[PDB]
């Protein structure tokens, strides 16, 4: 499962954060800072895969804001990238032309979508339309 | 199954059902839902491959039942996209970690070698990880990639360089130890500050 | 800016 | 622009629809087409080439293009796939050996990017003997439930009896026509 998934901007600002492992607040902040420094101190030809703390630290940002994942060394590396791409596509479909400004304003919506998509670091909605329909139904409830 | 081995026998009876489900999923290569990059239900396929690799890892009946499914997946899947490459890597890992046939092992070795020559950093890292995992298993077949392992140490990727160094360390035997000693010394002398201690 | 640009450009 | 003429034409029925006649040889495809057009089981010579006919039902002229199941005519089904909106597959439930061949032919036909907007039309032909399978066993053997992004419907029709042809035509019309 994904130990922690956090969306951090190029400048270092974090637009999202979702850790599935209970860690101390100071320890979590230190881990996030180290991950940001590693991603911010890594080139574009590093394969987007880093083995930091025995965790598959996969960094793959399609825009100025980057995304990071932390999964155990028990599954294929391409699976994490595919899951990240699927989540990005689902978020773009739910919002519509998702940008950095919209992510900050839609932090609650992004957190709800992430919770409804992956729970506990594992994939919960394999399909892309079912999750979107469920999110829309939950939003329409009020 | 991973938590305790008592349910492995109980969970191993559903191997034909899982094989049939995987075959049905592979047959339906097109689907409006879960079909991304030409792969339908990539998460389901990855889960099925992981279950097959972890199911019957020390039994011949489980490997034999899933041998046909693994062979079909190893040849009926296209690795042009990232999902296909991940599925192929998962199938190769499951074949290596299970008591598969000689043909399945040869196909997995060929796939790993082909992915090693890929210029993609992620593909190279996946190939290096597969080679490191298949170090003890198919060790003689892993010796054909000694040049690739040596070249990976000089690669411009930190993860790729680390994977190449790990593969070289795990591939050191009682006959190539003397020959590989000079290469290891050269790598340690001209290695990164974070890898010099590891190389030593 | 670089923030208003789409993450995937789709 | 004005669409008054189109509305007037559609008020009394303007939609026609399309259909295809494909399947294994001796699978009742020609008999099914004859029953749909005429309504009788007439013995015909083997379909070396193809049969062209039109059937009008529910104010829609669903033309059916019969295609043989011969080896020399099996690869010719792609020629009839052009300018075609529907496709009806006739399965041979009484031919266990030919069931695999029919399933493979259906999978090959459905595995083409050109034939994507045509919904699956599986007809359980030879549904008059005890050896014929049901509407679910034949679909399960052919893997019709795994045809993602395809509207496949399994229907059992007997060429001698003609029962189930009306239900299949209604299902095809509902799948194609989405109006009141
Ligand atoms: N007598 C009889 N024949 C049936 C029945 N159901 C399916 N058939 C088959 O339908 C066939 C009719 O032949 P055709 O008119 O040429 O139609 P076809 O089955 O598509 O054969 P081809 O045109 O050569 O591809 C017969 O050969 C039978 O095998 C049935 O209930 N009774
Ligand atoms: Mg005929």
């Amino acid at each position: 499962m994904i130990h922690f998934i956090l969306l951090f901007s190029r400048q270092g600002k974090l637009r999202l954060q979702k850790w599935y492992i209970t860690l101390p607040d100071k320890e979590r902040k230190k881990i996030t800072r180290e991950i940001v420094q590693i991603i911010l101190s890594r080139g574009h030809r590093t394969s987007s895969f880093v083995d930091w703390k025995e965790l598959k630290l996969v960094y793959k940002r399609y825009a100025s804001l980057y995304f990071c994942c932390a999964i155990e060394n028990q599954d294929n590396e391409l699976l994490t990238l595919e899951i990240v791409h699927r989540y990005v596509e689902l978020l773009d479909k739910y919002f519509g032309n998702v940008c950095e400004l919209d992510i900050i304003f839609n932090f609650e919506k992004a957190y709800f979508i992430l919770d409804e998509f992956i729970i506990g670091g594992e994939i919960q909605e394999t399909s892309k339309k079912i999750a979107v329909k469920a999110i829309e139904d939950s939003d329409m409830l009020q | 199954c991973e938590r305790s081995p008592d349910m492995l026998a109980h969970f191993r009876k559903l191997v034909p059902q899982l094989v049939r489900i995987l075959k049905n999923l592979i047959m339906s290569g097109y689907s409006p839902e879960h079909d991304v990059s030409g792969i339908s239900d990539p998460f389901l396929q990855v889960r099925i491959l992981r279950l097959l690799r972890i199911l019957g890892r020390n039994d011949d009946d489980s490997s034999e039942a899933m041998n046909d499914i693994l062979a079909q997946v190893a040849t009926n899947t296209e690795t042009s996209k990232n999902v296909g490459n991940a599925i192929l890597y998962e199938t190769v890992l499951t074949i290596m970690d299970i008591k598969s046939e000689s043909g399945l092992r040869v196909l997995a070795i060929n796939i790993l070698g082909r992915f090693l020559l890929n210029n993609d950093k992620n593909i190279r890292y996946v190939a290096l990880t597969s080679l490191l995992k298949t170090v003890q298993t198919d060790h003689n077949a892993v010796q054909r990639h000694r040049s690739t392992i040596v070249d990976c140490l000089k690669d411009l990727d930190v993860s790729i360089k680390r994977r190449a160094m790990e593969l070289s360390f795990a591939l050191v035997n009682g006959n190539n130890i003397r020959g590989m000693m000079k290469e290891l010394l050269y790598f340690l002398d001209s290695c990164e500050p974070e890898f010099k201690a590891d190389c030593a | 800016k670089g923030e208003n640009t789409s993450l995937l450009h789709p | 622009g004005n669409i008054f003429a189109n509305l007037f034409k559609g008020l009394f029925g303007k939609k026609e629809m399309r259909i295809l006649m494909v399947g294994l040889d001796a699978a009742g495809k020609t008999t099914i087409l004859y029953k749909l057009k005429l309504g009788e089981i007439v013995t015909t010579i083997p379909t070396i080439g193809f049969n062209v006919e039109t059937v009008e039902y529910k104010n829609i002229s669903f033309t059916v293009w019969d295609v043989g199941g011969q080896d020399k005519i099996r690869p010719l089904w792609r020629h009839y796939f052009q300018n075609t909106q529907g496709l009806i597959f006739v399965v041979d439930s009484n031919d266990r050996e030919r069931v695999n061949e029919a399933r493979e032919e259906l999978m090959r036909m459905l595995a083409e990017d050109e034939l994507r907007d045509a919904v699956l039309l599986v007809f359980a032909n030879k549904q008059d003997l005890p050896n014929a399978m049901n509407a679910a066993e034949i679909t399960d053997k052919l893997g019709l439930h795994s045809l993602r992004h395809r509207n496949w419907y399994i229907q059992a029709t007997c060429a001698t009896s003609g029962d189930g042809l009306y239900e299949g035509l209604d299902w095809l019309s509902n799948q194609l026509r989405n109006q009141k």
